[PDB]
């Protein structure tokens, strides 16, 4: 969710909203997502409808489309934050440089978390970050 | 329901992979029943669960062995119709190695019952058969010891229908003759005939006295019991339709026992089997023959080799995954290993020479693993080896004009030479001429192949 993304979501909703109470009708979900350019399977659409009387409205529409955006954000950002380092382009980070690129700011904790890295990361030693994805993202 | 269906699929796969293989055989019956509609995707997920059960029971377990061979044949025949097909095909390799480890909304379908009459030479037998069925029924009631009486009371040991054979009129016999006649018509309508053979054959109570011939010791043979099981399945389909025509006569839905046939208990099949074999056991008492009127995958390997020849003729026009599926099945058979094997080897050489000069892309990549598996099959198991060497030389001339297809053809020649030399040299002179032609101008790998696979 950004300036432009929340602006676009409110513009699409309020353009497909007519009466002026903040509630579009139920069959407008695929219409508003294909106006936003999204055409998933119908089961996900039915789950999103039943997650919302029969009046699909503002709040959790914002929240669900935030989730749909943050999935692609997770993929692109876990790509690019490791595209920062590892300058030959394979995803294989060495264990010493994993110690280097793990003790970042923000969190900056002690040998507990990097011990949690090195105890199970797969090390041959080059480490691919898919093991880190399947470990650290539960 | 996307994730709800995926969670049900994970529940089924985990509850089957945690379980021994007798219940897995019972569920593999339903997997073979569902395998006929593979070509939807979650029926193929049930097929992937069956593939997991086959990969678990390939060692000790790899009754229902003929069912597993039949399911392998039916899945191989349904998979040749047209991603998801690649998923079923990659599952098919371990299932084929398991079958080689063996080799080492319900809708009933009844028939019309009252449109073909009965010849009277069996109506001379109906007069004794209907008698004998009612005699065995009254004998089973004499096992309880019922006594004839007037007022129809089920507590005072009274049956008002215990009257002798002389006091039975026509329409008093017709109530029991109706399932008899409409079962004999379902036997005789399909084209089944029972011809002439040799001649044939505790305290009592009040009423009728049957000295019935004992129905507790009579047993047919395997195909005769298979015909009996077909008739019993027909009878249960008719009973299921008779209940389906009444559960929607009030205005409701259906009863949960409307399942596929292989998921009931034993008495519900055994009752219709007893009704089907009241005819057949008493035919065996009178001596009337009930007439009709592993190596399975080893046999299916030649038809699959003919299909592989057809796929090599017309696969590189989309059907590259169909060629790779047969290549992986041949690899699994190579991990599962005899003149039919020689015929399969000749058909595999035909499949190699069918698209020789056109060597779409992933099929050409997987053909190296298919040739290595064919060399393994040659290490696992008559003078056509000279003409096939010329066909391989033509394939090398079609593959050496072109990225590293020349080195791939040299590696395939080294694979054939490793298969042939582990257990005539005009084609060897042609290989030397090819080396002298295209060596000095990919080629070092061909030199390392040709300096070691010359034997």
């Amino acid at each position: 969710l950004t300036e432009e993304q929340i602006a676009e979501f409110k513009e699409a909703f309020s353009l497909f909203d007519k009466d002026g109470d903040g509630t579009i009708t139920t069959k407008e979900l695929g219409t508003v997502m294909r106006s936003l350019g999204q055409n998933p399977t119908e089961a996900e659409l039915q789950d999103m409808i039943n997650e919302v009387n029969g009046t699909i409205d503002f709040p959790e529409f914002l929240t669900m489309m935030a989730r749909k955006m943050k999935d692609t954000d997770s993929e692109e950002e876990i790509r690019e934050a490791f595209r920062v380092f590892d300058k030959d382009g394979n995803g294989y980070i060495s264990a010493a440089e994993l110690r280097h690129v793990m003790t970042n700011l923000g969190e900056k904790l002690t040998d507990e978390e990097v011990d949690e890295m090195i105890r199970e990361a797969d090390i041959d030693g080059q480490v691919n970050y898919e093991e880190f994805v399947q470990m650290m993202t539960a | 329901k996307g994730c709800s269906l995926t969670k049900a699929q994970r529940d089924s796969i985990e509850v089957c992979l945690l379980s021994r293989p007798s219940m897995m055989q019972h569920l593999l019956r339903r997997l073979v029943f569902d395998v006929p509609l593979l070509n939807k995707m979650p029926l193929k997920l049930l097929t992937n669960h069956y593939e997991r059960c086959w990969k678990y029971y390939c060692l000790p377990g790899g009754a229902s062995e003929e069912e597993l061979h039949l399911s392998r044949k039916l899945f191989w025949g349904i998979f040749d119709a047209l991603y998801e097909q690649e998923l079923f095909k990659l599952a098919l390799p371990c299932l084929s190695a398991v079958a080689g480890a063996l080799p080492p909304n319900f809708n009933p379908q009844p028939v019309d019952t009252s449109n073909i009459t009965i010849p009277e030479k069996l109506e001379y037998f109906i007069n004794k058969y209907a008698e004998h069925s009612h005699d065995k029924w009254s004998m089973d009631k004499l096992a309880n010891g019922w006594i004839y009486g007037e007022i129809y009371s089920d507590s005072s040991k009274v049956q008002p229908l215990m009257k002798p054979y002389k006091l039975l009129s026509e329409k008093e016999k017709e109530i029991y003759r109706w399932p008899i006649k409409e079962s004999l018509k379902t036997m005789l309508a399909w084209g089944w005939r029972i011809e002439r053979t040799r001649e044939g054959d505790v305290d009592a109570a009040h009423g009728y006295s049957p000295r019935a011939i004992d129905m507790s010791n009579v047993t047919l043979s395997r195909d005769l019991h298979a015909m009996a099981e077909m008739m019993a399945e027909n009878y249960h389909n008719i009973w299921a339709k008779k209940k389906k025509l009444e559960l929607e006569s009030k205005g409701g839905g259906n009863h949960p026992l409307l399942v596929p046939y292989d998921t009931l208990t034993a008495k519900e099949k055994a009752k219709d089997r007893e009704k089907a074999q009241d005819i057949l056991k008493f035919l065996q008492i009178n001596g009337y023959a009930v007439s009709r009127g592993y190596f399975l995958s080893a046999a299916s390997r030649p038809l699959c080799s003919g299909g592989h020849a057809s796929n090599k003729e017309k696969e590189m026009v989309f059907c590259k995954l169909g060629v790779l599926v047969r290549h992986r099945i041949s690899l699994f058979g190579n991990d599962a290993t005899l003149h039919i094997l020689g015929q399969t080897l000749d058909a595999r050489t035909v499949m190699k020479t069918g698209l020789e000069s056109v060597k779409f892309l992933d099929n050409a990549a997987e053909d190296l693993e298919k040739t290595m598996e064919n060399l393994k099959q040659g290490q696992f198991t008559t003078t056509v080896a000279l003409l096939p060497m010329l066909s391989s030389l033509f394939e090398h001339i079609g593959q050496h004009q072109f990225l590293e297809d020349v080195q791939v053809s040299c590696y395939r020649i080294l694979t054939s030479l490793y298969a042939l030399g582990t257990s005539v040299e005009r084609q060897r002179s042609a290989l030397g001429e090819c080396l002298a032609a295209f060596a000095g101008a990919a080629f070092l790998e061909t030199h390392l192949d040709k300096h070691n696979i010359y034997s």
